[PDB]
This record gives C-alpha cells, structure tokens and sequence, in this order.
C-alpha cells in the first residue's frame, strides 16, 4: 500500500467518540480524531452555523475550537472507507508523520503501519502473570438509552431490557460516563433528572 | 517494577505488569 | 585475589587441574620457573625406588579459546611443603584462591554522561598498571599441499616482494622465533604452482618495453591478519614420510 | 542520567543558602552558584524577561 | 597508512553521512543517518538520545 | 623536551558585552585546569565599582507615593549600573530629579571621576507628581563578588564579569592523538571588554604565579 | 521538548535537545549523585505489621 | 579507579554489589592501616595484635 | 446477543457491517496495546483491516462474467461493475470477506 | 524533616533512590518497594500462589 | 554541514522530489559539466544543492528550464 | 558487621565519602558510594568484534560477499529493508541489494 | 586591598623517602583551589620521569620463555623492571650493565655504578637465583621522558630493532604517585580570610619536591605565553 492518488472523492467515514468501555473514559476524543480529516460538515447540536467544512486537516488549532464547542461525536475520514482502487488516498489517511504536515504524494504507509504496530510487540509478555454496581465519578445528568423501564412497587424505575446503556450528560451536552446497565436493575432515578457527584445512581445483584 | 526489559513476577494482581530492567 | 570472596574459591582453585598439587610432602629441592623438584618425606614413601616428586609446569601454550595457559611457582627455594598442597599457581589462580579477575577502586555517581546506560568509565591508572591487560595465542597454519598443477613449496623464494619485508623469513621461508610481526608480514613464504596466465595486450607490451620475467608461481604466503601484532613464541612443522625435508625443517 | 540532572538542579528544598534573595536574571544566578556563595536550589526571586 | 591520506579522509568524510543500526531493528528509527566523527579506538560512538 | 604552544583565533560576536573566544591547540588535560583557573579567578577576582548602599529620601519594606516599582525591585535595578570610578576609592552621587517621566541613568548627578557607560540604564520611573525621589548613592569595589547579605543593604557585583563558562572538546593536529580546544565565553556590564578582562584575570593569575619559573625561553 | 518544536520548528529544537543533553550530564556530575547501603530505608513499623 | 553508573543499580536489582563495595572498601581500609603497620615499623606485638 | 462467549469477526461483519467490525477490531487491539502503555494511532490498524477485508465473494453475476460463489478482490470487482454500473447494464452484486492476515 | 527561620518543616525528600525514582529516571515504586520492604508472594509452577 | 533540511522542504513541498531534484543538481556538478549557484564552503555536492534548494533559485522548473535551453543551444550548435 | 569492621578501619558507617572532581577541584555535593568492587573482564574484545569491509571475496554459488575472519555487510535482512521501505529511499535499497 | 598579593613557598616537610608535604601560606579568597587544584593537573600530567625502556637479555628472544636458573618468567622480570626508580643529571638516555650469579635474590644495587647513577631503592627485587651455576647478563636501557608511552605505539619508525634479542617495555615517566590538597584558614594576625595550601604529594624520591613544584608553575606560567611578559 503506497499514497497513490491524493484524493478519491468517497464521503464515506466513521463516528468518533470519547472511548468508554463501561466505566470513566479511558482515551479522550482528541487523541483518536487529531491529525485526521473531516468526512462531513461541521454543526453544533442546534445548527447554529457551520464551524468546521468536510475537508480540513484537523491540526491544533480545530481541535482546540471543537473543544470549545464541545461536540463530540465526529465523522471523520479513514483508510478503509478509501474509495482509491489499489492505493490510499492522502485525505482518507489523515496526516501524520515524524513531520507535521500532511502525508505526501507516495509515501509508503502500510510498512509503516506494520513497523508502528511491531515495535510494542517487544513490550508485550507471552505468558500472563496470574490474573457490585455503578458509582458516577462526576457530576451529571442521568441519561438512559436502549433500554425498557417499568416502575414496581416501591416506584423505582426496574430495567427489563439487557442492551440498556447509560450516560452521564453534564451542562454542556458532552458525555464523559457510559456505563452498560444489565437487566433487572433498580433505579432510584430515570432519564431526566439530575445527581450528584459520587451519588449512587443504580444498584443490581452482580449474581 | 519498570523499564521494561525483564518481567516482573511478583505484584499485586490487576497492576498492568512490568517490564523491569 | 577476591577482596570479597566465599571460600568455595579454593576447592574450585584445587580441585581443577590447572593448579599444581604436590603428590607427595617435603621440601622443594628445587625451584625454576620450568619444573618444581620436591624431596619425598621419608614416611610418605615407598620402601623402594626412593627418588623425588619432579612436577614439570606447563609453560606457554595455546587453549580452546585462543587464550594462555601458563603455570607459575608459589614456592620458594627449600620450603616445606605439605601432601595435597598448592605446588605452582595456574593462569587465574593466586595461591590456591580462584582469581577470575580483579578487584579495584569503584565510585557510584553519574560522571559528564560517560557512563550513559551500563557504560564502564575507567581511569588510565589502570590501563598504566597493566593490571586488566591479557594475552592471547594465536595459532596460524601454512599448508603445502598437492596440487593438479605439481607440489607447493615452502621456499623463502618469493615473487612480488621486497628483500626487505622478507628480511624476517629464515633461508627456508619460515619467519625466526621472537621476532616481532604486524598485519601482513609473512610468517611461512609459500608459492603455488600456476601457468598459463593467457595475459592480453596491454601487459605484453608492457612486459615487452620492460623486459620484467612473469612469474608462473601465485602467491599464497602464510601473513599475520589485518589488524593484530605480536610477536612470535612458537614454530613446529610438520612433514610427510621421508619426502625430502625443508631445511628449517 | 540527564533527566536525573536536570531534576536535581530544578527543585526547592526548605532552606539553603541566600533563600528568598533578588537576582537581576539568570546570568547572576550562575555568577551566584559556580562561586559556591548560593546554592543550586532556593526559594528565590529573580528578573527574567520571556 | 602514510601520513597525508587521513586528510584525504577528512575531505570525502566531511559531507557523507553514514547508516547506523542495530540488530533488533522493530520499527524505521532502527536505522537512523549521523554524520561520521573520526575517533581513536575500536569501537563506534553512538549519540545518547537515540 | 617540547611543548605546546597554543595561539588564539579571534572570535567575538555580541559587539562589547558579550565574547566567546577559543585557544588551541592545547596539550591533553590543559583545556580544562586553564578555562577552571581563568574562570575561578575571572569570576572571584577582578576589580570593579558597583553599589553597596544607598541613601534615599522616603526610607526595605516600604512604599513611596507616586512610584508602581517596588523597592527592592529599585535595588535590583541598582545592581545593574554599570560604574567606573577614577583613583578616588569610595565615591558617592546624588539622584536629583522630579517629574512624570523615568529617572534612568542619566538623571544622576555628575562627578569629575565618575564614569556611567549606559545613560540609558532604567533605575527607576516616576509616575504622575511633582513626587519627591532624590537621593545618594555610596559605591565600593572589590577584589570579588560580596553581597550585602552577609551583613539599606545591596549586593555587591564588584567583578565587571557577568557570565563567564568554558566548553573542552577534543582538537586534532596533524598526527595528534586527543588535543584540548579550549573555548571560553564571557559576558560584561559594559565597563571593561571582556578580551582585555580576560588578559587581566590571566594577569592576575600570572603575577600570582610569577616568582617561581626560572628560563622559559629556549 | 514538545511545545519547543511545535511553536519554533524542527531548527531550534535540535539545538535545544542538544543543550538539555549537555547541561544535565554536566549537572548530574556536578551533583554528586550516589547510592549507599543507608540509601535504602527499613520502617521500624515493618515488625509490628509483621508481627 | 571506575566510575560506576547508580542508577544501573535500583533498576536492575542487584544491590549485592553495594554490600561487595562496601565490604571490599572496608577490607582495603583493614589492609591500608596494615601497611601503615609496615612502614612505621613497631614489632610483632602491635601488628599481631591489631 | 442470542447468547453469550467471544465472536467472531467474519460474522461481526456479516452481520453488522464494515465500520462495525474494523470497530471493533481496533478497539480490542487498541485495549490490548494500552493495557501496556504502548500509544498507537488508529490508522495503522485501520490500513490493516482494509487490507484484510480486500477480498469479497460474488453473490449474482448479473450482467458480468464473475461466477455466483467467486472470491474476488473488492477493488477489481468494484471498478469493473463500477463501469459496468455507467454502462446501462445490470451490475453484480458481492459480500463482504473477512481473510486472516 | 528541616528547620527554616523556625522549628521544623517537612518536604519531598532529598534521598538519591527516591530521586531516582521520582524523576522518572530509572525505577518505580514497585522498585523501591522491593529494596526496601517484604518483597510480595509467588506462586508454584501450577501458578498457585504460595 | 545541513543539520535540518526543514528550510528545503519548505520551499519544495514533498519532501522526495526535494531529494530527487538535488541529486539532479548534484550530479550536474559534480560530474563536472556545471558549477555552484553559491558559494562553496568546501561542502560536496550534496549540501550545495541543498543550499540552492534553500534560497529558492533552484528546483524542478528552473533545472528543466535549463536543460530545455541547453537543448537548443546544441541545435544552435549544428550550425 | 559490616559498620562493625568498617570502625576498625577509619571509614564511614554510610560507606560513603566525599569525592572532588578532579577537574574543577571543587567538592562533589551529595556524598558517594566508593568502594572495591572485584570485577572481571570477559572475552568479547573490541578487536574481536570490530570488522569492516569495501570490497572482498565472493561466493561461488551465488555471487555474495561472505567470505574469509569475517566479512560481508551485516546481511540486510528483511527487517531491514522494511526499515528502509518506511523512509522514502529507494535508490539507498536499490544500491544496497543491487550494486 | 589593590591589586595583588601573592603567596610563596613556606617550610616544606620532608616525612619519608617517598612522600613530603609542601605548603603556601599566603592566598587570597578561594585562591587556594584554583591554585591547588590546577597544580595537582600539572604535577600529575607532566613532569619528568626516567622510567626504562629497552631490555636485551643473555640468550633470550622473546619475553614468553623461561630462562634455567630462576623461579620468574622472563615477562614477570619485565614487570619488575618496570618498577625499578632512578635518577639522572646530564644524560637523557644511558645504558646499565647487570651481572650476578650464585644462588640469592638479586637486589637493585647489583648493576653497575656510573656517573649519572642514583638508586632510590637498592633492595628492590628483580629476580631470584636458584642454582651455585646460573649467570644472567642484561643491558638496561632507560631515557627520560614525559607521561605514559606504551610499547604498542613505539613501533612506528622501528628503524631496524633487528636484534630480537632486545625487548621493548611500556614507558612509565612518572616522580608523581598520588597528590593532595588540602585549604585550610591561613589566619594572618588581623586578616579574616587567608587561607593555607597544605600539598601533600606522593614520589619515588626520584624527584626532589621543590624542583618539582618549580616545574608545574613554570610549565603552567609558560602554557599563557599566548600575552605574557615579565613584570
Ligand atoms: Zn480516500
């Protein structure tokens, strides 16, 4: 896989996203959409205006601005949604390098990849050494998403969905906790309302 | 501990793992 | 001598053939650096054939790793000695005691980088001493074989050289013990057998304005290896059966 | 070893000699320590232009 | 190895860069370009922050 | 026997305050015990007038109406006023001026063997009044540096030096093994250059040194 | 080092690194540092827990 | 007679080799005072004793 | 989730779709890496699974010469049926394979 | 545990191994930990801890 | 010596076809049918060209424009 | 017991003393850790490790340098040439497995 | 308080044969380790030392045999010639003549006495005797020179060592073992800071101190002749 052609012309990409495998956030959004190039028009969530177009290198400076305005599911563009045939186009990839800029006309960029992917191999270990519910971390607002809700006797709104997801929506509209809520679960609270910092949103029997 | 050149064997279960010189 | 030891450096020492044990207690008759003779007490011996201990130390030869083996007298001239005793120190051994290495002088403190990741910084002090230097045997071999074309020869004759690079080789072509070598010298001369050149143009010519005799022999003369000097302890050859010797041989 | 270095000389401890001081700048500053009059880490002020 | 050539070496060393590397090499920094700086000795000097 | 034998080569490139020069080729180890002598003796020894105490007016902790600038603030300002006096050992000036303008350097009074190199050195502005700032200014110098901090006190920068370090690096003469090229490098108040302050410290040091050599030439 | 070269460029950072490596061999010579057998510190408390 | 790197030392885990510096300084101390011995020559009766 | 265990890729992809199992895969490797502290850009990995996914098997020949089971490559399929697709003739239809490295 | 224009006062330590730790230079906690304190738990070739 | 080439690939974008035209600049001089556009500090040809890269008078266009008029300089020269 | 014989000798308990540089003269803060250590020298010598080679002796089956002392490149493996595949030189590779 | 004031050589202690203190009493602030510290690089690196140079033996070729009549390897007899102290006065190179023979250790005082011959260490042990019939007769060659010369880098122009009979040694030119400093406060009767440079040096005796401490200064005085002159 060499730059073969600059540019093919595809729209296609994918969604990018604060990484959260269930707990607080791990990775932020700006380490996974830097040096990359957008795949769609830019808005805030009311479409006040259009901040960012569909083909500017997000360098430094656009990641700062969309940090100001906080939006933070980004479509942008990637090798495998290249429309190039037998090569990469130098905007699917993105732009980094040892250098700033953007890639050049004809760099090898599978090599690299693999060198990239190799040099950790060495820090990793052939053989491993040996080896109840949801505490928000920060202060937010309850936000329940696919998921079936019932109120029992006491009240408390029980989930009867497995795929239930639940996220923590603060003042400016981000989401900093995901969290994966099983089936039969109890919740004091609903999607709505608002808690506190370290307050005890749900609890269910991990057994 | 760190400086991973050699493992460590002996931790507390969780801890990433060294990789210690 | 380990400064710091275990005391397992003695069995280790003894145990190992490279010391000199003395066979049988006495006192040393007589002290050279080439052989040690002890006289036997009489109660360790034997009714009959009364004699003495004679142990003939190992002198300089080569060993597996091109290193040095050399054997050195710990006793003094008329000193008693005991049965299962330390006769003659071998190389790495001081007086019965396994010496490996040295011990020195070492400071634990970052020194201008010069000591980055495991990186040794050593005084000239020591390489001033000697104490850290070593000695290596290098046994190179010159082989006159039997060639399609004839035999090879050993001979100080040589084509292409100076008299004076040659002016080491004996008048059988072998250079004289002791005497000091560099990278290229040559230690045994040595031609084989060659013809036919089948030369183009321009050398005839050449050889035909200069009237200078090509030589039908090639050379292939035993030379030190690039790099590496000493000086010469030891030559022996060896010849077929009464096929008409060399005259160094 | 230059991570160590540069750790050891950027650093305050409590107390040392000429603490709480004024420099006109860093040039003072080595003028100060290589005569052994301050020491390497001190709680100072000094002029700096950035 | 008469006298006069090593300035010769000066002259076609000054300008011509040399290849280093090493025998584990995992990624394109295991080979990396210097500059090559005539030394006494044996053994090759390798800039500590590579 | 022979020895080196070194001459100087010429270097210098911020115009008269600040100089970098290099001497080689120098025998092995010399480099460092001469750049170590030369700034040891450059730094501790080397004569020079600058301020040990002021009088003023208005008082170290304190404030003057009609002034933003602090007053230690004021002293550091002081510390950096480049000052050559005559044969008159302790001299003293006065700082006569008023107005809504900066007091530099070239607002103090003027002596008959007194000597500022910098006109423009900033000791202090003056914000809005007829606001009263008058005063006078006692100068030592010294055979080092002294701050007053040992004993209105003011740290005492007597040697005209401000920096001064050396880099050794190996040099190469045609068949030469490890050869020192010593390179030094200064900075001044503007007083005295540093290339005849460089000869006078290695003076200093030859005069100190001069009683015992017998037949340096042949 | 970072925000060196993304604010300077590649020309100064070089240099940078260059004295960052200088100054802190020199002053990690300069220092002194070591580590001894009192280096090391022995809780008088490790007993008590142990015990 | 060497300079050694500390910090070769936590990483790696081998502080045996403080223990032998240490020790290996404190027999050379015992074996320096010895020669002192030597040198001003007393008798058999101090340097037996000591 | 009709029950529970690992999965595997080729039908992630089969069921989910492309961006779902590259996904995916980065994700995991990407949690692997980071459980170590190795920093790694997504792209290399992403470059990898295009290279992975570069195979596709016809599903109808249409109006093309390819047979109803053929493994080919998603690019020389692509731009054939692409031209064909220009053309006024019916193009052919392909799925998505998955091949090991 | 020092004295400045006053009794006592306590800040980071001057300790070399800690400096070395802290600095980023060469070890980590679990380094220090193991020079210093009980040195954890293995386990058998079964991998059962002892 | 060059110790950064950054300048270089600033005034020629692509940081190859840097490499590429002033390896053809050095060839021209130094098999010796041309000379330095500046001045030689006992540098190779290597860095020379790499200076010329750097003051923006030497790249692709200007050497192709060269050759396309030595070319008709030799045609010229059929007199 | 190790203190112990240390007060025999006139050392300190921390085995630690004060060192000066040797080329300033001014002390080193931070007291050191001296001492004798018994060290060995093994037999990997710099003039047993060090080759180096323009142009030597090939080999017959295939025309490659390795020949004899050791000589030929250290053999450009496959990771190598990776190494150089990365970077944008292609005449270097070129040279290197061709010329 | 003007410019200057310099401090000169006071009472020199002699201790032993080997070693002696030397001392100046009157230095200026921090003087004293810029003086002290300077001289011990000078003292150490150059001065001059007669250490010997070329051995030729009785009927040996090479250092890695063993002669019939002694205990010591033939290179073990170089290592303890190496370490053989002498003084010259007007030759830089002269030639030594040693025979001896009955059994006995052979001291240092058993070469032949010339003009320019001064031992230090008459009882210092070259080798041993071990037969009523075993002879040894050696020329020393011994120059006088500057630092450390190995033997390796002799051999340059070699310009026909031809009689492999003589063996070359490494050059230890060195009076200097170990020096010292030490700065003390010099307290003059009302100066608070001067301060005494007590050094404390190491010889084979070879060397007399203050011949030496003449020669470091000079040597060093000399090295700034790049703008000196004599005032
Ligand atoms: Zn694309």
């Amino acid at each position: 896989l060499v730059v073969t052609e600059d540019d093919c012309g595809t729209h296609e990409g994918i969604m990018m996203t604060p990484v959260i495998e269930g707990g607080d956030v791990k990775e932020p959004l700006r380490d996974r959409v830097l040096g990359r190039v957008t795949a769609e028009d830019v808005l805030k969530p009311g479409t006040a205006d259009i901040l960012v177009p569909r083909n500017t290198l997000l360098h430094e400076q656009w990641c700062d601005l969309l940090e100001e305005n906080s939006v933070d599911a980004v479509k942008v563009r990637s090798v495998v949604s290249c429309d190039t045939d037998f090569g990469v186009c130098a905007h699917c990839y993105g732009r980094d390098l040892a250098r700033g800029h953007i890639i050049n006309k004809g760099e090898a960029i599978g090599v690299i990849a693999a060198q990239s992917i190799g040099e950790p191999g060495t820090q990793l270990t052939m053989r491993t050494f040996h080896i109840s519910s949801i505490q928000v971390k920060n202060k937010g607002s309850i936000k329940l998403s696919n998921v079936k809700s019932v109120v029992n006797s006491s009240g408390k709104l029980v989930i009867t969905s497995r795929n239930t997801e639940l996220k923590l929506i603060d003042e400016f509209g981000r989401t900093k906790e995901s969290y994966k809520v099983p089936y039969g679960a109890v919740l004091a609270k609903g999607d709505g309302e608002q808690v506190a910092g370290g307050e005890t949103v749900a609890n269910w029997d991990p057994h | 501990g760190g400086a991973g050149h050699v493992p460590e064997y002996f931790v507390g279960i969780g801890t990433p793992i060294s990789f210690y010189g | 001598k380990p400064l710091v030891g275990t005391g397992m450096e003695r069995a280790v020492a003894v145990d190992s053939g490279v010391t000199a044990v003395a066979k049988r207690g006495g006192v040393v008759q007589y002290v050279d650096a080439s052989r040690i003779v002890i006289k036997v007490n009489e109660d360790e011996m034997y009714p009959g054939e009364a004699g003495i201990d004679i142990y003939n130390l190992t002198k300089y030869t080569r060993s597996n790793q091109n290193t040095c083996i050399n054997q050195m007298p710990c006793v003094s001239l008329g000193e008693p000695v005991e049965r299962g005793d330390v006769l003659a120190d071998g190389p790495s051994t001081d007086l019965g005691e396994l010496a490996l290495g040295q011990n020195m002088r070492v400071a634990f403190m970052p020194w201008n980088g010069y000591n980055f990741e495991d990186s040794i910084l050593v005084s000239e002090r020591v390489v001033q001493e000697d104490r850290f230097t070593t000695i290596h045997i290098q046994e190179l071999a010159c082989v006159s074989r039997d060639t399609k074309l004839g035999p090879e020869e050993i001979t100080a004759d040589i084509p292409n050289v100076g008299e004076a690079a040659l002016s080491k080789l004996d008048e059988s072509g072998i250079v004289y013990i002791g005497a000091e070598v560099t990278g290229g010298d040559i230690l045994v001369g040595k031609v084989t057998p060659k013809g036919e050149t089948q030369l183009t143009p321009e050398e005839k010519l050449l050889r035909a304005i200069f009237g200078e005799k090509a030589s039908d022999v090639k050379d292939s003369s035993l030379r030190v290896p690039n790099g590496v000097s000493g000086t010469v302890i030891d030559v022996q050859v060896f010849t077929r059966d009464g096929v008409e010797k060399d005259k160094r041989a | 070893d230059v991570v160590l270095g540069l750790y050891y000389m950027t650093r305050d401890c409590v107390n040392a000699k000429g603490e709480g001081m004024v420099l006109t700048g860093p040039k003072e500053a080595e003028r100060l320590y290589r005569s052994g009059l301050a020491s390497l880490h001190a709680r100072v002020k000094v002029r700096i232009t950035e | 190895e008469e006298a006069v050539v090593w300035d010769i070496l000066d002259e076609v060393i000054r300008e011509h860069p040399v290849l280093l590397n090493r025998a584990p090499t995992l990624h394109r920094l295991g080979i990396q370009a210097f500059e090559p700086v005539l030394i006494e000795g044996k053994a090759i000097q390798l800039h500590p922050l590579v | 026997t022979e020895f080196l034998k070194p001459r100087l080569v010429d270097i210098e490139q911020v115009s008269s305050t600040h100089a970098k020069v290099t001497l080689e080729p120098l025998e092995r180890g010399f480099g460092h015990t001469l750049g170590n002598a030369l700034r040891r003796i450059l730094l501790s020894s080397m004569p020079g007038c600058a301020v040990t105490e002021v009088e003023i007016d208005g008082v170290e902790y304190s404030t003057k109406e009609g002034v933003q600038e602090d007053i230690l603030e004021i002293l550091l300002n002081l510390k950096g006023l480049a000052v050559r006096v005559q044969g008159k050992d302790e001299v003293i000036l006065t700082l006569n001026k008023s107005g809504i303008g900066p007091v530099t350097a070239a607002d103090i009074t003027h002596d008959g063997d007194v000597e500022i190199v910098k006109p423009q050195h900033v000791i202090c502005h003056l914000t809005d009044e007829n606001a009263s700032i008058s005063m006078r200014i006692k100068v030592q110098r010294g055979r080092g540096y002294v701050p007053a901090s040992t004993r209105l006190l003011v740290d005492a920068c007597y040697s005209p030096v401000e920096r001064i370090a050396y880099n050794v690096e190996a040099a190469r003469v045609e068949q030469r093994t490890d050869l020192d090229k010593l390179v030094i490098e200064m900075e001044t108040n503007g007083t005295i250059d540093p290339e005849e302050a460089i000869r006078r410290a290695a003076t200093i040091l030859a005069e100190q040194l001069e009683a015992f050599v017998d037949l340096e030439v042949l | 080092l970072n925000t060196c070269y993304r604010i300077l460029g590649l020309k100064p950072t070089v240099i940078f690194a260059d004295q960052i490596m200088y100054t802190g061999f020199a002053y990690a010579a300069r220092s002194g540092a070591s580590v001894g057998i009192d280096d090391m510190v022995i809780p008088e408390k490790k007993h008590e827990i142990i015990s | 007679d060497i300079v050694l790197n500390p910090l070769g030392v936590p990483s790696r885990m081998n502080i045996g080799q403080i223990l032998e510096t240490h020790l290996g300084m404190a027999a050379k101390g015992i074996g320096d005072k010895i020669n002192a011995m030597l040198k001003q020559q007393q008798e058999v009766a101090k340097l037996r004793e000591f | 989730v009709i029950s529970d265990g690992p999965e595997a890729p080729h039908d992630i992809l089969r069921l989910r779709g492309v961006h779902a199992v590259t996904r995916y895969i980065v994700n995991e490797v990407q949690d692997v890496y980071r459980l170590q502290g190795v920093k790694i850009n997504d792209k290399h990995i992403e470059v990898i699974v295009r290279q992975m996914l570069r195979k596709a098997t016809i599903v109808n020949a249409g109006s093309s010469d390819f047979l109803e089971g053929e493994q080919v490559e998603y690019s020389r399929v692509k731009i054939a049926n692409r031209e064909l697709e220009a053309n006024g003739k019916v193009g052919a239809t392909y799925s998505r394979d998955l091949l090991g490295i | 545990v020092i004295n400045r224009d006053g009794q006592e006062e306590k800040q980071v330590s001057f300790n070399s191994i800690y400096m070395m730790a802290d600095s980023g230079a060469r070890g980590s906690a679990a380094q220090i930990r193991q020079l210093a304190g009980m040195r954890g738990l293995m386990a058998k070739p079964d991998g059962s801890i002892i | 010596a060059r110790v950064t080439v950054q300048d270089a690939v600033e005034k020629i974008g692509n940081r190859f076809d840097l490499v590429l035209v002033a390896a053809r600049r050095a060839r021209q001089m130094q098999v010796g049918g041309k000379d330095p556009l500046v001045p030689e500090e006992n540098d190779k040809t290597t860095v020379i060209a790499l200076r010329e890269i750097e003051e923006g008078l030497i790249n692709n266009q200007i050497l192709d424009v060269r050759e396309r008029q030595e070319q008709q300089e030799q045609e010229a020269a059929e007199l | 017991e190790i203190k112990e014989l240390l007060k025999l000798g006139d050392l300190p308990t921390s085995g630690q003393i004060r060192l000066y540089d040797g080329r300033t003269g001014e002390q080193f803060e931070r007291p050191v850790t001296v001492g004798y250590m018994y060290m060995l020298k093994l037999n990997h010598l710099v003039d047993d490790k060090m080759h180096a080679r323009s142009t030597g002796s090939y080999s017959l089956v295939t025309q490659q340098p390795l020949g004899g002392a050791q000589f030929g490149g250290q053999r450009f493996g496959e990771m190598e040439v990776w190494a150089l595949e990365a970077y944008g030189a292609a005449y270097t590779l070129q040279e290197m497995l061709t010329v």
